[PDB]
């Protein structure tokens, strides 16, 4: 009996590939514009984080010397 | 056919280590 | 100096099951402790063994381990350690965890 | 006194948020320390399936 209703769960598919191929074809192109993107945004953060990094260390040693 | 799948273990999820290594290339740390 | 005597299909057969041997940790203990690692000509055949790692290469290899064991190996106080039997007792019991 | 040094202390905690909020934002983090062909993988992985089951 287990086996029968586990015949019923089943669901019914193609067995052709093409479906599925052609989803996996847009997902990969999809996160491959993503991932570029990505990239270009990630190389003006990292210029972005430099910047603010030498702010913050002026800061630093300037507050250090000052109040001490 | 066969297309390039770009995927980089991204299901999976030290400073230590870093610091052996740069003793290894450049010796001491002082320099 | 003896020449040579290999075979080309048998001896990329037998670099297959050499790698899978290199998966085994009480392989390593043993080769270990006959002092194998002492060497250099065995750790040059190691780095011959790099080439199991290419796509068309790896594709044919069983036992993922060894490659992992591999780059285990690359250190030399590693290679001490597994001619310990607690330390090789210690990886075993890793891989039969994750297995 | 005690006034006083209750300000001077309040102070210090400001310089402290400061700093904290900056140095929140810029999150600091160490350095980091090939493509694939779906059916050489998929080949591959259905292999190994037997072998990395029990």
């Amino acid at each position: 009996m287990q086996i029968d209703t586990l015949i019923n769960q089943l669901p019914g598919i193609s067995t052709a590939p093409k479906h599925q191929l052609e989803k996996i074809k847009k997902l990969q192109n999809s996160i491959e514009e993503k991932q570029l993107e990505r990239k270009s945004l990630e190389s003006e953060n990292e210029d972005l984080k430099l910047q603010l990094a030498k702010r913050i260390e002026t800061f630093g040693r300037l507050s250090c010397v000052l109040f001490q | 056919s066969l297309d390039p799948e770009i995927i980089g273990g991204q299901n999976n999820f030290n400073l230590q280590q870093i610091f052996q290594k740069i003793i290894q290339e450049r010796g001491p740390f002082r320099d | 100096l003896l020449s040579k005597v290999p075979d080309d299909k048998s001896r990329f057969e037998i670099e297959l099951e050499f790698v899978q041997m290199l998966s085994n940790p009480w392989y390593l203990n043993f080769l270990a402790q006959h002092k194998y690692f002492e060497d250099e000509a065995f750790l040059q055949y190691l780095e011959y063994m790099e080439y199991w790692r290419e796509p068309e290469y790896v594709k044919f290899i069983i036992y993922p381990t060894c490659l992992h064991m591999l780059t285990l190996l690359k250190n030399p106080q590693f290679r001490n350690d597994i001619s310990r039997a607690d330390l090789s007792k210690q990886v075993n019991d890793e891989i039969y965890y994750e297995w | 006194i005690s006034s006083l040094l209750k300000q001077d202390k309040e102070l210090d905690l400001q310089i402290q948020d400061c700093m904290r909020e900056m140095t929140s934002i810029y999150d600091t983090h160490l350095p980091k320390t090939q493509k694939v062909n779906a059916e050489t993988l998929l080949d591959y992985g259905r292999k190994l399936s037997k072998f990395s089951s029990a």
